[PDB]
């Protein structure tokens, strides 16, 4: 807290730097648990006051007995909430905030299947794509057409590319499959 | 219009923050200032956790601020609560 | 001759990716063209012969020429969109996984968050050797390489990333290679990676255009099997033009209120029919003769449909084709009832979806 | 040409009714209204068309044998034989049927498709009635505002 | 229109005084400023 303090009333100075980066792991191990709230001073100045954050009221905070309480009190205050009006309903809420959060802590008490069957199916339908590659069937046509043939080249690669359109049928019908599997 | 209020309180505090209301064109001069001004500046949890804090105080170990606003607070008085103001725009031609 | 493959392929690609929207435009026509055509169709008089009556007698030479036209530039499209926009898609989804690789190490100082198919997927991407095959440098092994191997452990995140400290020090030091040969087909097939075809195929895919270009396909050859199935085709109006496609995204906009908002409907018309069955069945028999009633309410299933169907449509309420209830001990009851059916279903809930999705257009 | 035409028959004066319309700005306001926004109009009766010729091919494929309207029961009047005629019965009195094509379609109770009937007769109810015809009408009046 | 014709007066009045029409803004800075402004600075009864 003092480092903090420093820091923030001082960020030119580098020798307080210097040893914020040797105390980096404390300060960070203290950020969830330092409080820093500014308010109106004595002296007609904004100051800064730093406090201490219970781990116990940060978890009944984040429980939902907090968020629908606080829900309500935004939608309320942002709405029908004058200019004083406002803030003594905040203070009011703050309250009412503090004895369920009490109430709360009393109360205590102390898709992978679809990844994995796409997974499946693609690399069975794309090694069947390569078992034509493994079944070295190309290499024929390419010595029957040693020669020079435009459309039989363009016949060739259509006839690639449509079985890869093929390929996609097979996964899609795969896929159909998997989900009435999983929905049966 | 019961939509237009919902959109309108959220894109309201999007825009200000409910401790001084300063709008977040001002913090937006700094990387995410708004954000930071929000979570750790003026923070409604981070005020609750203050007053929890005091309440779970002894009086004798108050310090001098936290006296003044416990004083404040009993009394019902919200003037130490920051108005359209806060440590960044106090001390702007300082820190800036 | 390898040289002519690759020189006559590369042109052929460069071609189609040049002409690709063109391309998509004279599909959408040749589709228009043999909606056209069926227009004219007709039903012959017991299998029903469907035969295609023709004024100038040369329509159905017309639409075959068209239907196999149609699937031909159809094909191509899928060619010149492949050719043209995967491989921007490709080289955004190889930034992104090598950036989180790097700056966020998303598989080395965290795992993905197993909910998200682009991790799980891209988890394949990162062993492969052609990784940035089209993300600029390929030294970004290298970088990841250095910045987490000494923290997390060289030889296990060498084995992850797929590379070994052996190749980074041949790097410094000398080397020798061996040029490669066209001709060799082996020397393409090792090249090649199954893995990384594995994740550019996976991507691709995965892309909703492709999608949608592999559905023209499916209702393109369906269509050479049923000539109907030509008439889907007329929906790409609705991609083609700007207007056409904020009207059909405008369902999707406020969709989630308007599933709410039909699943109140159904709410309010269950509970109309409960009340029309527990009391008002008499009133809804519907069959004009005397000597055969047609009790519509004697079964909740009947009458839920005779609610859903029929009475949302009515106009003015259930009130109109329900028999008049004049004279009856229940008229009041009755009267109370069609009159809050007309207002809750008709006036509410129908106005409600009606703006709900005028209100997403505008 | 309205004036010398009206001398041939009386009832071409009537055209002339029409330059009230020029006279007055409200008037004038209104008929601009149709051009103001008239290409996306143009658009959204072209895509009412092909919702409407969508319609009509599913009901010829399959729903043909509710499409008799004639009375007695001596001759038929089998309107959806016909796909010209049935894109005539649906563009024509379906969208003007005030509920859907169902209320004019007879009843399809006890049918094999009943079902089918039902979805087909409430999809139209919604996207052609309930939709799109009340986005021509907010266009319009919306251009007008 | 006519319904935010009225909320438009009617707000009209919530934000800003009738005598000399300085907004409420101003007035806000200190606690129930406006409140004031329009029942002892500037009050249309006190005028009359
Ligand atoms: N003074 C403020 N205090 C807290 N949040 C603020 C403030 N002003 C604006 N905000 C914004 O409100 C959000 C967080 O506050 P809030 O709890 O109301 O919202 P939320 O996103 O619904 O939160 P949670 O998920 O914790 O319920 C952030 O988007 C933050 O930028
Ligand atoms: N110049 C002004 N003079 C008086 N009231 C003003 C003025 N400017 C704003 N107001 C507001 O108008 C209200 C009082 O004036 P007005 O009589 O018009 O309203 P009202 O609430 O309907 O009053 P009443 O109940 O006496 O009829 C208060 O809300 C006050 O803040
Ligand atoms: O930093 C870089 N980013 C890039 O995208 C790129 N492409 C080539 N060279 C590059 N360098
Ligand atoms: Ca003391
Ligand atoms: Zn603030
Ligand atoms: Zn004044």
């Amino acid at each position: 807290v003092l480092l903090t303090n420093l820091s923030e009333h001082m960020p030119n100075d580098t020798r307080l730097q210097t040893f914020l980066e040797l105390a980096e792991s404390v300060l960070n191990y203290f950020q969830p648990f330092l409080g820093r709230i500014e308010i109106m001073g004595s002296a007609k100045r904004i100051e800064r006051v730093y406090f201490e954050i219970s781990e116990s009221s940060r978890t009944q905070w984040e429980k939902p007995q907090v968020k629908e309480s606080k829900r309500q009190f935004i939608f309320d205050v942002v709405n029908e909430g004058g200019e004083k009006e406002k803030m003594e309903l905040f203070v009011n809420f703050c309250e009412d905030t503090i004895f369920e959060m009490q109430l709360a802590a009393q109360i205590s008490e102390s898709s992978i299947l679809t990844v994995r069957s796409a997974l499946f199916a693609l690399r069975y339908n794309i090694l069947t794509l390569m078992r034509m590659l493994s079944l070295k069937s190309l290499k024929k046509q390419m010595k029957k057409v040693k020669k020079m043939t435009v459309k039989d080249m363009v016949t060739a690669f259509f006839s690639s590319y449509w079985s890869i359109f093929m390929t996609l049928l097979h996964f899609v019908a795969s896929v159909f499959r998997g989900f009435f599997r999983i929905i049966c | 219009e019961l939509r237009d209020q919902q959109e309108q309180v959220k894109e309201d505090m999007e825009t200000k923050c409910f401790i001084c209301g300063i709008g977040n064109d001002y913090f937006d001069t700094v990387p995410h200032g708004f954000e930071t001004h929000t979570l750790q500046e003026h923070n409604l949890a981070n005020y609750l956790f203050f007053l929890m804090y005091l309440i779970n105080k002894d009086e004798t170990e108050h310090t001098g601020q936290e006296s003044y606003v416990w004083k404040m607070y009993q009394e019902r008085c919200w003037e130490f609560f920051p108005a359209g103001d806060c440590f960044r725009k106090q001390y702007e031609d300082q820190l800036n | 001759f390898w040289k002519k493959i690759i020189a006559y392929q590369q042109k052929l690609l460069n071609y189609f990716a040049r002409n690709f929207y063109n391309m998509r435009m004279l599909a959408l026509f040749v589709a228009f063209a043999i909606n056209f055509i069926l227009l004219f169709y007709k039903v012959s008089t017991i299998a029903v012969h469907y035969v295609l009556e023709e004024s100038s007698g040369y329509m159905e030479p017309t639409l075959r020429i068209l239907a196999i036209l149609h699937t031909v530039i159809s094909f191509f499209c899928i060619i010149g969109y492949y050719c043209l926009k995967v491989p921007l898609v490709i080289f955004k989804r190889e930034k992104e996984v090598a950036r989180k690789l790097e700056f966020d190490g998303l598989y080395i100082t965290e795992q993905p968050s197993e909910d998200d198919i682009k991790g799980q997927w891209d988890r394949l991407v990162i062993n492969t050797q052609s990784f940035p095959n089209n993300y600029w440098d390929k030294f970004v092994k290298r970088k990841v390489m250095d910045k987490y191997g000494e923290f997390y452990g060289r030889d296990r995140i060498s084995e992850l990333l797929g590379m070994d400290k052996a190749a980074l020090d041949f790097s410094d030091a000398r080397e020798k290679k061996k040029p490669k040969k066209d001709s060799s087909l082996s020397a393409v097939l090792n090249s090649i990676d199954v893995k990384y075809q594995m994740w550019k195929l996976g991507v691709v895919f995965t892309d909703n255009s492709f999608l949608y270009l592999a559905w023209y396909m499916t209702m393109s050859v369906l269509g050479h099997y049923n000539n109907f199935f030509f008439a889907a085709h007329l929906l790409d109006i609705a991609m083609g033009f700007k207007t056409l496609r904020t009207i059909l995204s405008s369902v999707t906009h406020n969709g989630k209120q308007l599933v709410l908002t039909v699943g109140l409907l159904a709410v309010v018309v269950y509970l109309y029919t409960v009340v029309a069955f527990n009391f008002f069945r008499k009133f809804y028999n519907k069959s004009e003769d005397g000597d055969t009633p047609d009790m519509k309410c004697d079964d909740m299933l009947t009458c839920y449909m005779f609610h859903m169907y029929v009475g949302v449509r009515a106009g003015g309420g259930i009130g109109d084709e329900i028999e008049d209830p004049a004279g009856d001990e229940y008229e009041i009851y009755r009267i109370i009832f069609d009159i809050t059916f007309f207002f809750f279903v008709i006036v509410i809930l129908l106005a409600i979806i009606q703006g709900l999705i005028i209100d997403a257009f505008g």
